RNA sequence: UUAAUAGGGACGGUCGGGGGCAUCAGUAUUCAAUUGUCAGAGGUGAAAUUCUUGGAUUUAUUGAAGACUAACUACUGCGAAAGCAUUUGCCAAGGACGUUUUCAUUAAUCAAGAACGAAAGUUAGGGGAUCGAAGAUGAUCAGAUACCGUCGUAGUCUUAACCAUAAACUAUGCCGACUAGGGAUCGGGUGGUGUUUUUUUAAUGACCCACUCGGCACCUUACGAGAAAUCAAAGUCUUUGGGUUCUGGGGAGUAUGGUCGCAAGGCUGAAACUUAAAGGAAU
């Protein structure tokens, strides 16, 4: 059964970049997914990506340039304080400034650098590096 | 995806994307509602009613043409079912096999499908009791 | 003795023919061996 | 190996007969196109 | 394709009238009163054609015509043992052996021919010889390892030569 | 608020060696009646019990009984599994497909408990053709034919309950997603096409090609995994998070002032007895 649509999406992205497809399809779509993709695009990891609506959950088609080393979802979505963020960046990333860790805070879903800049915190969604 | 069976068949209806009435459809919504009344008064079930209207009257969906689902149209004008249509038909299939098991006591397989079907009734009956569609005291036979 | 484990070239009439008509091959082997010794001698 | 090879040998055989036979169905159809390209009572009973 | 070598011995040595019926898919044989001389030729020709029909090689079939004491022994694996499915298939494989070797080992030792038509076995040779072959094959059907049968085949062959 | 390539229910025509209750056929086995004939028949490697001049065996015209569905029979079908092969009818169940019909999350996993569960076995009736543990009996000669032959109890069939075990196998938890190609087959549906078909009774097929689902599988390969055999899963980009139950934390030899055992010999008889016959050895 389906537990995390986001988990399925990231797994599909990882497999597509695995085998070298330039484009990959994701379904179902969601706001958590789509905001995660906007963050990835701002950090530049992913190229053009494109939302299907079908009057249902919807789909996405995502353009790949092959620079995604790894993207994953940490489950369940642990609560994270401002102090703890560094610990997380230590565990999930190859090096301290290498990759990003994605947090949902009261201000929305953003990377940990932006969360630190805004002095916000919340629970964790996953990692990209 | 079948429970109590290993089949994974996916055959099913595919609702069109557009949620507006077809352009070629040129019948008044009220006339549709009256037709729904006649069939239900005759004794046809909402599933059967939708078949006839779709087959012979061009009513793709009751909701798209009229803006309302069939039952609420039936409930609005005083026609409502004793028990939910899915639950209803489940019982007779249990009745018929039980009537069968009376005459044929060696039908071990029919005894099984009785176990499968009653369990399906128990799960479905539990659900409607939770939603309050079915009175709490209700029990299967 | 070793028994041939492959299909026989000869047909049953042929082997039956062979039966109708100590070992010549054994005396042949003597002949070369004598020839080899005469050359070696 | 063993039994599996024997089953394998036969399936590839069956695939072979199919190849020979499909090619021949093409052959008549190539023969038919060439043919198409190039007593009163007997007429009275020709339909039968 | 073999018929060019089938009708000559029938028509010349046995002086028989040959034909095959395309309509009934049968080989057609008759005795010519003015030319045929041997009363037993006609049955001899019929027996020879049957050997080819059963599946035996033509040259082996000629032995039926050349010699007068050759018979074809036929039986089914079901007659020996109640084998079905993969057990039946393995029994057939055991008789033939790798590359059909085991069949040849019986063949050369017991001085016969064996045709393994699926579960149907036909053995051609002298009455004693076919029985000698028949014992080897039945043992293989029942589960006897072939290399063990190969040992016994050597023994009987040793007796064949000394007699 | 959607109607999830979640799920439920429905309806249309199909599809199945799925199930039960009856019903029809089929040879074959045994037995019985009649029918013609006469010395053997049977059996095994070689034989003997055994049957037989009240007629065996065999021939032919029938009848009765109980099982069972050959060939067609397939890396084909159905069923959760165990399993399921004659015709016809009744009874209910069902996979898949089609659907611009219906519910709206009703779902995944999982204790106890429950249903069934090959063959064998137990209790109490019926039946008992065939085969047949056990038991009896013929023969005990010869090693490829070396364990066969005759009688044959329980059982093999069925009714009502117990027994719940199989190499009951992918020797391999479940649910969900994604990660290669190819053509063969089964069921359904879509389009095309010209052969077989055929005509206002009605009713509807078969073949060819392509497309689409679902099923048993199969060939070649893994940019992945494994030491390997191999694996489209036993795979998910260096070290690890989709959900969830159960279980687990040296090989091969040599030597022996030890321990524990086993063991040598000188003819037997025959020793407290230089002691017989008869054997052994030698001849």
């Amino acid at each position: 059964t389906r537990s995390s649509v986001l988990a399925d999406a990231l797994n599909a992205i990882n497999n597509a970049e695995k085998t070298g497809k330039r484009q990959v399809l994701i379904r179902p779509s969601s706001k958590v997914i789509i905001k995660f993709l906007q963050v990835m695009q701002k950090h530049g990891y992913i190229g053009e990506f494109e939302y299907i609506d079908d009057h249902r959950s919807g789909k996405i088609v995502v353009q790949l340039n092959g620079r995604l080393n790894k993207c994953g979802v940490i489950s369940p979505r642990f609560n994270v304080k401002i102090g703890d963020i560094e610990k997380w960046t230590a565990n999930l990333l190859p090096a301290r400034q290498f990759g990003y860790v994605i947090l949902t805070t009261s201000a929305g879903i953003m990377d940990h650098e932006e969360a630190r800049r805004k002095h916000v915190s919340g629970k964790i969604l996953g990692f990209v590096y | 995806g079948r429970m109590h069976s290993a089949g994974k068949g996916i055959s099913s209806s595919a609702i069109p994307y557009s949620r507006n009435a077809p352009a070629w459809f040129k019948l008044s919504s009220e006339s549709v509602i009256e037709q729904i009344v006649k069939y239900a008064r005759k004794g046809l079930t909402p599933s059967q009613i939708g078949v006839l209207l779709r087959d012979a009257h061009g009513v793709t969906q009751a909701r798209v043409i009229t803006g309302n689902k069939i039952m609420r149209i039936l409930k609005s004008n005083g026609l409502a079912p004793e028990i939910p249509e899915d639950l209803y038909y489940l019982i007779k299939k249990a009745v018929s096999v039980r009537k069968h098991l009376e005459r044929n006591r060696k039908d071990k397989d029919a005894k099984f499908r009785l176990i499968l079907i009653e369990s399906r009734i128990h799960r479905l009956a539990r659900y409607y009791r939770t939603v309050a569609v079915l009175p709490p005291n209700w029990k299967y036979e | 003795f070793e028994l041939s484990d492959v299909k026989s070239s000869k047909s049953l009439a042929e082997i039956y023919e062979d039966d109708y008509t100590l070992s010549e091959e054994l005396q042949k082997a003597h002949s070369e061996i004598s020839e080899l010794y005469a050359n070696l001698v | 190996s063993g039994l599996r090879s024997f089953l394998r040998k036969k399936t590839q055989n069956v695939i072979d007969e199919r190849k020979l036979r499909v090619q021949k169905q093409l052959d008549k159809e190539k023969n038919i196109r060439k043919r198409n390209h190039q007593d009163v009572i007997e007429e009275a009973l020709s339909r039968f | 394709n073999s018929w060019t070598k089938i009708y000559p011995p029938l028509v010349e040595h046995l002086k028989l009238q040959v034909r095959m019926n395309l309509k009934t898919k049968s080989v057609e044989l008759r005795t010519n009163p003015k030319f045929t001389t041997d009363p037993g030729a006609l049955q001899k020709g019929a027996d020879f054609i049957k050997a080819f029909t059963l599946g035996f090689d033509l040259d082996d079939s000629i032995a039926l015509l050349r010699l007068d004491d050759l018979y074809i022994e036929t039986f089914e694996v079901k007659d020996v043992k109640t084998l079905t499915g993969d057990h039946l298939s393995r029994a057939i494989g055991r008789i033939a052996g790798k590359d059909g070797k085991t069949k040849f080992a019986i063949e050369n030792a017991t001085r016969t021919r064996i045709v393994l038509a699926d579960s149907k076995i036909h053995i051609l040779g002298g009455f004693t010889h076919i029985r000698m072959a028949r014992e080897s094959v039945v043992s293989l059907i029942l589960g006897s390892p072939p290399g063990k049968v190969y040992g016994n085949l050597r023994t009987v062959a040793s007796r064949l030569k000394e007699r």
